[PDB]
């Protein structure tokens, strides 16, 4: 009866009621997402608002147990994840204004349009048609028009709203003893009071900045290669000692360099491994794919599928009028109900997204015994890492030629694996500088070290200094370039895409080492080995009940994120690049710009 | 026997039907019987109790267990003499929008004594300031309810249990 038995008794009732209402709300949202109408929208919003109201009332009720007296750990973790005041600590007017500017920013980003300069009645949105020019065109002037016009005609509507989104968010976060909004965001990687696995909210910055300093020797070489190859498709526009113009990078922002593969392919006479014909020649339906995926997962030692998963899931595209949302996801409806929603075709990319989504479902199944509030990955970057290693391992010739899609003969050469590794690096390594630099900019903006009359100046300075990408037209202080990205104008954290890329290769190396692999790392397949399955399950089954610095040690052997596994993955490409840039100039100078002449 | 094995409705766990009864071979060649591990055997008269619980709780109806069922709802002694059977009724005891007519208790002041039944409905008192018959802070209503639905994984579905006792 001291202070703790009361907290435990209260958490029991909370768990029961929350489980029930959550199942109802999630079932409504599923029944809307797979079958769109006008009544299902209301049947979903009803349960949604009911669940939100219940959570708000229970949070207001759970403030009467002083956190500084609970001596357990899981009880304290639950009560602390429940006591979070969140928003609504502001006055009413400020809360309403914050909601309104959030909605306005999302609407502006979603339905903004730019049109031709010689026929102004021919506009085109961003998603179907603008970022189709950026990813397909080979004209300098057309890409420049698209890039400039998006930022000049949508980025300039988001600045006066962002300038006060920052103030309102900063004030909300300061009203919770957090010192700014950036600290609130970093407050997810925090561990307090475990005596051996501590982690401060201020050490994440130092660790990110220290592990990024060991990627630069590889990113510089990939940069030099991409530049010396782009200098043959846009001659007399790139300078061999300068940066890369920001509109030649494959998409509207340069987040992934994966669209430059047709331009910078190492050996263009060797076709890539692509099994789509041998799947059609054997009548592989939309259900043999998932059977092979389940077989792969049960091979290592993980359970089967629940048999309620096969009947309720929407694996194929439905009939004539069943309009749905074709975006592959895994659903965790609760009460022991797991489902998959995807509209699969008979291809090879769907053959990998199958393994990805079933990995998500396996993670969801493993920790379903924990209390309600402790059902999640250890932090923001664990779930996608676990999902990604499966797709990484299920796309190798040593696995395809044993499933039955490739001839048992047909050995692979080394040129094909250099092709594969370069296409992997164009989307794995070419996105780490971007992510790190954008998150550094946002942290420095929220903290207060960049006054609001120096946003674009600092943004383009850091772009030239960290990423190696110069703008093609000067941008004064009336623009707002970061807010023209989905995650910036919709208030989503962005550092998870950086720690995930490290956790994923750490997991893959620690799992391939237990399966007794011998060759290079990019050829390993964890299938048919039970020790790897056990080592992965011993961390899957934990959830949020333990600090993430312990869940990471259960599998790998270290406490913080490392970077040596990633470079170990890319070693062969690194040696080839280091021998292909003898004549070029490795690096860049931050003074040249495409308009300086 | 014919009455409580195939009836149209079964009883809830906190208040279970009891029958002091005044042919065994027929029960076997029947419904899946997802568990039939008894103990007493490999009489004057026999009692036959029955109830409806969750799936993953069936492993708690046994001598020397622990849970919110064998501490507050139904407990067997350590020298149990009868046996226990349990099977699935997912198609006959579940409906869309929940089957809220099955209850169980998750709050009590003292653990049950073997072969006891608790029907009381007093407001539980967790704190130290007395409650005086009204819910609120630190005082709860001790009878929740399964939300039985057909789209549940095996383990959250309803299971019918029947215990036979010897003496
Ligand atoms: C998908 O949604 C549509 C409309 O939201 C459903 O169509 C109606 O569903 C109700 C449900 O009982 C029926 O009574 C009506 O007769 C249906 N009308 C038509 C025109 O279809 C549809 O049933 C939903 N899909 C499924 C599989 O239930
Ligand atoms: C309070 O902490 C104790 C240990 O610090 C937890 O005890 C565990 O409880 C689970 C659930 O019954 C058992 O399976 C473990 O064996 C217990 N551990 C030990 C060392 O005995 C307890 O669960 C915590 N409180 C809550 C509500 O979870
Ligand atoms: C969370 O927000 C509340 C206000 O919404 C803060 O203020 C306390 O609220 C409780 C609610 O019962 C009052 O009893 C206290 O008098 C309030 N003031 C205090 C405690 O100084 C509350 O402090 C906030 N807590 C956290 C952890 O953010
Ligand atoms: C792929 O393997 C071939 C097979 O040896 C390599 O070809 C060798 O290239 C070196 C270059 O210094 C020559 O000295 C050898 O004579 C070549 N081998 C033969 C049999 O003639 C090729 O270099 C490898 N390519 C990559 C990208 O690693
Ligand atoms: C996992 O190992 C099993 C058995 O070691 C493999 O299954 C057999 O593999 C041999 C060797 O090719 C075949 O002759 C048998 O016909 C296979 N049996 C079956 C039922 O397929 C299996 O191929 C291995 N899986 C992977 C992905 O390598
Ligand atoms: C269980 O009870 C049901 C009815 O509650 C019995 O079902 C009857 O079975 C006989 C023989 O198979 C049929 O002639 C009747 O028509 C059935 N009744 C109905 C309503 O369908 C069943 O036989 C009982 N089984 C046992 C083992 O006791
Ligand atoms: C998985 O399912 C197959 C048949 O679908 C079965 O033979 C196998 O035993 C199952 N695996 C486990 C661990 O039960």
């Amino acid at each position: 009866s001291t202070i703790e038995e009361q907290a435990k008794t209260f958490l029991d009732k909370f768990n029961h009621e929350a489980e029930d209402l959550f199942y109802q709300s999630s079932l409504a949202s599923w029944n809307y997402n797979t079958n769109i109408t006008e009544e299902n929208v209301q049947n979903m919003n009803n349960a949604g608002d009911k669940w939100s109201a219940f959570l708000k009332e229970q949070s207001t009720l759970a403030q009467m147990y002083p956190l500084q007296e609970i001596q357990n750990l899981t009880v304290k973790l639950q009560l602390q994840a429940l006591q979070q005041n969140g928003s609504s600590v502001l006055s009413e007017d400020k809360s309403k204004r914050l909601n309104t500017i959030l909605n306005t920013m999302s609407t502006i980003y979603s339905t903004g349009k730019v049109c031709n300069p010689d026929n102004p009645q021919e506009c085109l949105l961003l998603e179907p048609g603008l970022n189709e020019i950026m990813a397909n065109s080979l004209d300098y002037n057309e890409r420049l028009w698209a890039w400039e016009s998006w930022r000049s005609e949508v980025g300039k509507q988001l600045r006066p709203l962002y300038e006060e989104y920052v103030v309102l968010k900063n004030e909300m976060a300061r009203a919770n003893h957090y010192e700014d909004y950036g600290d609130y965001w970093r407050g997810d990687y925090e561990v307090n009071g475990v005596d051996g696995y501590d982690y401060s909210r201020g050490q994440l910055i130092e660790d990110v900045e220290h592990t990024f300093e060991e990627i630069k020797p590889l990113y510089e070489h990939l940069h030099a290669y991409v530049r010396a190859k782009l200098m043959n498709a846009y001659p007399s526009y790139i300078s061999p000692i300068g940066c890369l113009p920001a509109h030649l990078l494959g998409d509207m922002w340069g987040r992934f360099w994966t669209n430059l593969y047709s331009l910078t392919v190492p050996f263009g006479q060797k076709p890539n491994i692509d099994v789509t014909d041998a799947m059609v020649d054997q009548a592989w339906d939309a259900q043999r794919i998932f059977k092979e995926a389940e077989k792969f997962f049960v091979s290592v030692g993980l359970p089967n599928m629940t048999q309620g998963f096969w009947e309720n899931s929407m694996l194929t595209d439905p009939g004539n009028v069943q309009k749905a949302v074709c975006h592959p996801t895994a659903w965790d409806l609760g009460k022991g109900d797991f489902r998959i929603l995807m509209c699969t075709k008979v291809t090879m990319d769907d053959f990998l997204t199958a393994h990805h989504e079933m990995g998500h479902i396996q993670y969801d199944m493993a920790y379903a015994a924990q209390p309600f509030l402790l059902r999640n990955g250890a932090n923001e970057g664990f779930h996608e890492a676990v999902g990604e290693i499966m797709s990484l391992s299920a796309a190798t010739p040593k696995h395809l030629k044993s499933i039955g899609l490739l001839s048992p003969d047909f050995q692979e050469d080394n040129e094909t694996e250099i092709n594969f590794l370069l296409k992997q690096a164009l989307t794995i390594v070419g996105t780490l500088p971007f992510t790190y630099m954008l998150e550094k900019w946002r942290w420095m903006v929220f903290k207060g070290e960049i006054p609001k009359d120096q946003w674009m100046k600092k943004w383009w300075e850091m772009k030239r200094e960290i990423v190696g990408v110069v703008e093609p037209v000067p941008h004064d202080e009336t623009y707002c370039d970061p807010a023209s990205l989905f995650h910036v104008s919709n208030d989503y954290s962005f550092i998870r895409y950086y720690t995930r890329t490290l956790y994923q290769f750490q997991f893959q190396e620690a799992l391939c080492q237990a399966a007794k692999h011998e060759g290079p790392l990019h050829k390993c397949d964890i299938s048919n080995s039970t020790e790897a399955g056990q080592k992965l399950f011993n961390m899957l089954r934990l959830g949020k009940s333990e600090p993430w610095t312990l869940a990471l040690e259960n599998v790998v052997g270290a406490k913080n994120m490392n970077v040596r596994p990633l470079l170990n993955y890319f070693e062969p490409l690194f040696t080839w690049l280091k021998d292909q840039n003898k004549n070029s100039f490795v690096g860049w100078s931050t003074d040249w710009s495409p308009y300086a002449d | 026997f014919d009455e409580v094995f195939n009836a149209t409705r079964f009883a809830s766990v906190y208040a279970w039907n009891r029958k002091r009864i005044s042919d065994y071979s027929v029960l076997y060649n029947f419904a899946p019987f997802f568990t039939f591990k008894c103990y007493g055997v490999s009489f004057t008269n026999v009692y036959a109790d029955s109830f409806v619980i969750r799936g993953n709780e069936v492993r708690q109806i046994a001598p020397g267990q622990t849970g919110n069922i064998a501490d507050y709802n139904y407990k067997l002694p350590d020298d149990f003499t009868g046996c226990v059977i349990a099977w699935n009724s997912n198609k006959l005891d579940s409906k869309v929008s929940g089957n809220y007519n099955y209850l169980y208790r998750l709050f009590r002041k003292s653990n049950l004594k073997p072969f006891e039944r608790d029907i009381s409905t007093e407001i539980y008192q967790a704190g130290n300031k007395p409650c005086n018959g009204v819910a609120g802070f630190n005082c709860y209503f001790p009878l929740r309810s399964y939300g039985f639905r057909p789209t549940y994984g095996v383990g959250h579905q309803p299971y019918r249990v029947v215990v036979l006792s010897f003496e």
